[PDB]
């Protein structure tokens, strides 16, 4: 029985114009747990989770704004963040990006290495995001080690406060 | 109020009887403490969420004055002072006996020999009277190089944010100088500022008429509209004026 925590932040844009709202889907140990938007979180008082996820949503909006696509109409950027705690006290964790539902960029947060996809069409999306994250967002390894630590910190908080019972 | 923010070193941020400076040269904890000491100060002490809410808006991770004792197993400030509760959330990132500050009053455990940027802080009383006073500002506002700033976390649309700043005899953020407003590099997230698009002329101008100077902001299309959000590294994201966001007021010229 590995305990797991998984966030799914989603932003949308129509004809280049990125929408103001975003939806977060959180899964705790596989089962659904929280469904948030910018305004509030509902359990499927959550003020800490609202504050944390809104800040993330804002940053992801800016990310999508730097993905200048030729295709008109609907476009969606989704960032997944997942972590685990195994029985032997070892951790797994990763950060994944989907564009229009298709996985284009992943990072193993144990090793801080990026996994690039196969097609050069997908590599174009990835190096756009990585350029944004490195130069515009200005994220070092520290940011990613903090990201790793934040996911594990919340999971241990949700176990310790008795939210799997 | 019209108060001069009290004795601080030249070009430091003065907020609520406390001077601050953010050092972008990455040094280890020991080197960073020495660096603050050499400037008659020390590393960031976090004693109150109310008096130090400037730290809510800070981007990235910075060495803080906090240290771990192996024997006790407790966290204390450089000078021996106890860490009060209801202030910091200590997070287990790396194995180490030092901590990095990060926004939302967080403290990440870091190895003391890892290079990071750092924050010096000294109280106004411990700086002597023969020193720099930051120019006239309202009582509880951030003073930096004689300009006054306040960050409003209650989110409102552009027009309401103008009225909000107007009600306190101020205006929305106006960027006019990368040198004098280099503090804006360390702001996190995005915020309404006073930059407006004229659709006819296709131009950008400030609330008070002033036209946007070249090489001052980078403007990116995010959401179609005639208003601009400030974001870090001097960026101006185009946003719909009706979209509720946070904002930055500043005393006018
Ligand atoms: C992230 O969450 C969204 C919804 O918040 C998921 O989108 C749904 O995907 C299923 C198919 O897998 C559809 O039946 C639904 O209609 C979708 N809903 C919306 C609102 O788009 C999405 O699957 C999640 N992303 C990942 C990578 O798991
Ligand atoms: C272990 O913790 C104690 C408190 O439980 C520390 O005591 C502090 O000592 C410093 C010395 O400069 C004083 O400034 C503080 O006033 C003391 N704390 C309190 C709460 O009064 C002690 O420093 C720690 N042990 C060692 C060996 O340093
Ligand atoms: C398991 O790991 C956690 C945090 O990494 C720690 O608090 C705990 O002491 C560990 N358990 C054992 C039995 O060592
Ligand atoms: C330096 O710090 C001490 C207190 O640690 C203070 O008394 C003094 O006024 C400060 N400034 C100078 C110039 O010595
Ligand atoms: C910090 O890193 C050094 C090597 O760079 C290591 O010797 C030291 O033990 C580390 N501190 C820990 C694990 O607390
Ligand atoms: C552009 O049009 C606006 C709106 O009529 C006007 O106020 C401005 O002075 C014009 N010219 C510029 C910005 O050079």
């Amino acid at each position: 029985e590995p305990h797991s925590l998984r966030y799914n932040l989603t932003v949308l844009s129509w004809d280049g114009s990125v929408q103001s709202g975003f939806l977060t889907e959180v899964h705790l140990d596989g089962q659904p747990f929280l469904r948030c938007d910018r305004q509030k979180c509902r359990a499927k008082t959550w003020d800490r989770e609202t504050r944390d996820l809104t800040a993330w949503g804002k940053d992801l909006r800016m990310t999508l704004a730097h993905i200048k696509d030729q295709k008109e109409g609907l476009h969606s950027l989704q960032e997944i963040r997942v972590c685990e705690i195994h029985e032997d006290n070892s951790t797994r964790s990763s950060q994944h990006f989907y564009y229009d539902g298709e996985l284009f960029l992943s990072q193993n947060l144990e090793t801080l290495e990026w996994t690039m996809p196969q097609s050069s069409r997908a590599q174009t999306l990835a190096m756009n995001v990585r350029n944004f994250l490195k130069e515009d967002a200005m994220q070092t390894d520290t940011h990613y080690r903090a990201m790793h630590a934040d996911c594990l910190f919340e999971l241990r908080r949700y176990l310790k406060s008795g939210v799997v019972l | 109020t019209e108060s001069y923010c009290g004795p601080c070193p030249k070009n430091w941020i003065c907020y609520k009887n406390n001077c601050y400076q953010f050092f972008d040269e990455s040094k280890n904890w020991y080197e960073s403490q020495a660096s603050c000491m050499s400037q008659n100060a020390s590393l960031l002490k976090v004693y109150s969420k109310e008096d130090q809410d400037l730290l809510k808006l800070v981007k990235s991770y910075h060495w803080m004055g906090l240290v771990h004792i192996p024997t006790n197993g407790s966290w204390q400030w450089e000078d021996g002072s106890i860490l009060s509760p209801n202030l910091l959330t200590i997070i287990e990132m790396q194995k180490g006996d030092c901590a990095l500050y990060a926004s939302s009053f967080k403290g990440y455990i870091e190895n003391c020999s890892t290079p990071n940027t750092y924050i010096c802080m000294q109280r106004t009383v411990q700086i002597p009277l023969t020193e720099s006073y930051c120019g006239p500002c309202p009582k509880n506002w951030i003073c930096y190089k004689n300009n006054c700033y306040q960050f409003f976390d209650e989110s409102k649309n552009w027009y309401e944010s103008q009225a909000s700043c107007m009600s306190q005899n101020a205006s929305l953020l106006k960027v006019y100088s990368k040198e004098d407003q280099d503090l804006l590099k360390l702001v996190k997230s995005y915020h309404w500022m006073g930059l407006v698009h004229i659709p006819t002329n296709g131009s950008w101008q400030w609330e008070d008429g002033s036209i946007l100077s070249p090489n001052l902001l980078t403007i990116i299309e995010m959401q179609k509209g005639d208003c601009a959000l400030y974001a870090s590294s001097f960026k101006g994201y185009i946003e719909n004026c009706s979209t509720p966001n946070t904002y930055i007021c500043m005393q006018r010229t």
